[PDB]
């Protein structure tokens, strides 16, 4: 192998996916304000 | 009344404009919490900041269950307001605070206006000269 | 209920409303 | 490149707020995204940077923002007088800090290198350590992970044989 | 000493009052309050040193020493409230829109603070959050 150029040992970057959404969206919250029962 | 719900209920009362709403919403949470959390006497600023931010982020996690707040922006504001508070307790206290809390009538603007017209030193530059011209005295005595 | 199902007692008292508005106005001045 | 020393507090603000690090050498951008105190602290952190950078490799220490502001306040333009007002605020805030942290005296800082392009070497000034006896040797031993970070990055563009002759390379060897 | 004191513009009869404020800040900057102690021992030491410093006002021009002590004591008590934490909108406003706050905030950050702090209902909303936090800040682990 005269030329040893990286082919498999690539950098792996993980894209985030978890979210902490706020009950019903602000659109729904402004229309239907939340009351805790 | 969980803190996340009570803070959200109150924040809903801010006037709305449009997308600028997240900048003023985040700012108010940063202002209230950064100034409300007590400091622990055994900590230096470095540790007090790490502890205060840890609680601030936990508060946002609870608030974000009710009302949307930009987490990274709110922390940006929180750290800036907290540093101001830390500076005031170790550093110089603005005369507007002595005035606001305590016959005090002539204000700083009143002298900064004259200095600006004559293009001379303002209140803050004079204050810097005072301490500097006093550095030797205080260091010499105890 | 809080007071009772009698529809007459459910009605809010005007004098209490006037006092309440005075109390809420004064509370705001204490805050401000 | 050009090393820009800033306190941890300023660095974390830039990263948290999301300030473009690339344009921190452009005076017109940093003053818009940076507070008066942060700019003064950057000046103070530059003046407390003990290490001599490899000038032979064209690695320079950044000119502090206060000097850049002072220069623009003397150059004709549409913002000259606003920049002069900023200068005056920086001088008063800088003097206020110098009168408060003068007690710091005998200590040395840990530095962390955050490379940004090839024209900016952000150097974060982290926790202080107390060092009165031979603080030069103590600073060298403390900043081991700063020296090897600089070496790793300049070996990306500079020849290895040339880097080996720098004081930064020597400091690494002296540390370990 | 007198060189810089003569830089302060004359303003009515306040010449002896503004310099009293300037001196109180000049000393309070360089005598810190050690967070370790409460407001009796560190307070008395800071005040005692300030009063000793006033022994050299003969080198100055126009210092009201009785008021200068009043200002100095106010600074220490204000610092106590800040260490313990403040919620009163009348003091929170004073802190957020101030000469110190304009140096730690950027121009855009100040514009935002000025939009919330100067709102028509800020004092009421800020007070309500002060109680919401004061009662529940301990619930946050």
């Amino acid at each position: 192998n005269y030329n040893e150029k990286s082919q498999r040992d690539f950098r792996v970057v993980t894209i985030g996916y978890n979210l902490a959404a706020s009950r019903q969206d602000e659109f729904a919250e402004r229309i239907y304000p939340t009351t805790v029962i | 009344q969980q803190l996340g719900f009570e803070l959200s209920r109150i924040l809903k009362q801010l006037p709305n404009l449009g997308g600028s709403d997240r900048k003023t919403r985040a700012m108010l949470l940063a202002n209230a919490v950064a100034l409300q959390i007590p400091f622990e006497t055994l900590l230096d600023f470095d540790e007090q900041q790490d502890k205060a931010v840890a609680k601030f982020k936990k508060i946002l996690s609870k608030v974000n269950e009710n009302i949307a707040v930009d987490t990274k922006l709110a922390v940006t504001y929180f750290n800036n307001i907290l540093r101001i508070r830390q500076s005031l307790i170790t550093g110089i206290t603005d005369p507007c605070l002595v005035k606001a809390v305590l016959n005090d009538y002539l204000t700083v603007d009143d002298v900064n206006i004259v200095s600006a017209v004559v293009n001379g030193p303002d209140y803050n530059r004079i204050q810097a000269d005072m301490g500097n011209a006093l550095n030797q005295l205080i260091g010499s005595i105890d | 209920l809080d007071h009772g199902y009698d529809a007459t007692a459910l009605l809010e008292t005007t004098e209490d409303i006037i006092t309440g508005e005075l109390d809420d106005h004064l509370e705001s001045l204490s805050v401000e | 490149t050009q090393v820009l020393v800033m306190p941890k507090a300023v660095f974390e603000s830039y990263k948290t707020a999301g300030v473009q690090f690339n344009k921190l050498l452009d005076t017109n951008y940093i003053v818009s995204e940076t507070s008066v105190n942060d700019l003064a602290e950057i000046h103070q952190a530059l003046t407390a940077f003990p290490f001599l950078l490899p000038e032979k490799l064209d690695i320079k220490l950044a000119v502090s923002p206060i000097i850049k502001v002072a220069e623009l306040g003397e150059i004709d333009g549409p913002e000259q007088f606003k920049m002069k007002d900023l200068h005056n605020r920086l001088e008063s805030r800088l003097a206020t800090n110098e009168l408060r942290d003068a007690g710091n005296r005998n200590l040395v800082y840990d530095y962390y290198l955050y490379p940004v392009d090839e024209n900016l070497w952000v150097a974060v000034q982290q926790s202080a350590h107390i060092a009165s006896s031979d603080p030069r040797r103590v600073s060298i031993q403390l900043n081991h992970t700063f020296f090897d970070s600089m070496i790793n990055e300049m070996l990306n563009t500079r020849p290895r044989e040339s880097v080996a002759s720098t004081q930064i390379f020597t400091y690494y060897l002296e540390s370990c």
